[PDB]
C-alpha cells in the first residue's frame, strides 16, 4: 500500500559507549595492614566515553 | 565466646594469624576464678580435706 509513500519513525535504542580516550589511568596502593604481606592493587580507571 | 562475637573476627594485623584456643581457654580459665572470687563459692568439683 505504500509503494512511493514516505515512513517517519520515533525509536527507542540501547544506550552505547565507546572508550575515546583513558584519564586518571592507574591509581594504587601497596595494601598491607591486616595481611599475610605486602599486595598491589589497581584503583578505578576513569574513562572518557 | 565466638557464637557471642558472631560476626566479629579478631586477627594479628600484621600477619593472617588469628589467636588460637589457647588464649580463649587460658582467659576462661581466669574468668572463672574470678567468679568464685566474686561469689564465696566452689565452682568446679575438688575435693577437700578440713
Amino acid at each position: 500500500k505504500y509503494e512511493n509513500h514516505t515512513v517517519t519513525l520515533k525509536i527507542l535504542m540501547t544506550l552505547r559507549y565507546v572508550v575515546s580516550d583513558i584519564l586518571k589511568e592507574s591509581r594504587y596502593q601497596y595494601t598491607k595492614f591486616n595481611q599475610p604481606k605486602s599486595k598491589f592493587e589497581n584503583l578505578p580507571q576513569k574513562l572518557l566515553l | 565466646v565466638k557464637a557471642y562475637m558472631f560476626g566479629i573476627v579478631v586477627q594479628n594485623p600484621d600477619t593472617g594469624q588469628p589467636m588460637g584456643d589457647e588464649f580463649y581457654n587460658h582467659i576462661l580459665e581466669r574468668a572463672v576464678g574470678k567468679a568464685e572470687r566474686a561469689l564465696d563459692i566452689s565452682i568446679l568439683p575438688d575435693t577437700q580435706h578440713e
